[PDB]
Formats: structure tokens, sequence, C-alpha cells
């Protein structure tokens, strides 16, 4: 029973640690589509000028 | 004309366009590790 626990707790860590790489990765995509959309919009913009 | 004004007009061409910035994410290798060499313990398997 300590033994299962022990994995268990592990698993515990290992899923927790999942969930905050894979939000991390979710947030850094958008920054990424955010500033490729912004040098879009500024290329159109100096078109404008 | 008879005050020296041109009548077919001068030409006025297209400037150069704005271009698009380029970047790149070059990317680079370390291997892996080599697996040290194993050292056999004193204790038994629980412990160590």
């Amino acid at each position: 029973l300590e033994n299962a626990k022990w994995g268990v707790s592990q698993l515990i860590q290992f899923g927790n640690t999942l969930l905050s790489i894979t939000e991390r990765q979710d947030a850094e995509a958008l920054a990424e589509i955010l500033q490729t959309q912004g040098s879009e919009l500024a290329l159109q913009s100096i078109k404008m000028q | 004309t008879i005050d020296g004004q041109p009548l077919s007009l001068s030409l006025y061409a297209t400037p150069a366009d704005p271009s698009m910035l380029l970047s790149a994410a070059i990317t680079a290798s370390q291997g892996g590790g080599d697996l040290p060499h194993a050292v056999m313990p004193m204790y038994r398997f629980p412990v160590i």
C-alpha cells in the first residue's frame, strides 16, 4: 500500500506538470500568432501611410 | 508652350513596395549523454 501510494503520488506530480506544460504551450503559441498578425497589420499600415 | 511649359506631361513611375520582413528560428542538436559505468553497491535492492 505504501509502494502503490508512492507510485500514485508520483503520477499526480506528473499530471500536474503535464497540465502546466500544455497550458504554457498554448500561451506561447498564442503569443507567436499575435506577433505574426501584428506584423501583417504593420505592413498594411505602412502601405496606408 | 508660349511660356515654355510642356504640353506632354512627365512620367511619375511607381516607387518601391514595402517589403515583408523575414526571420528564422534556426536549430541545433546536442546528442544524448553516454551512459556511465555502473558500480555495484553494498545494500540490497529496496535500500539503494
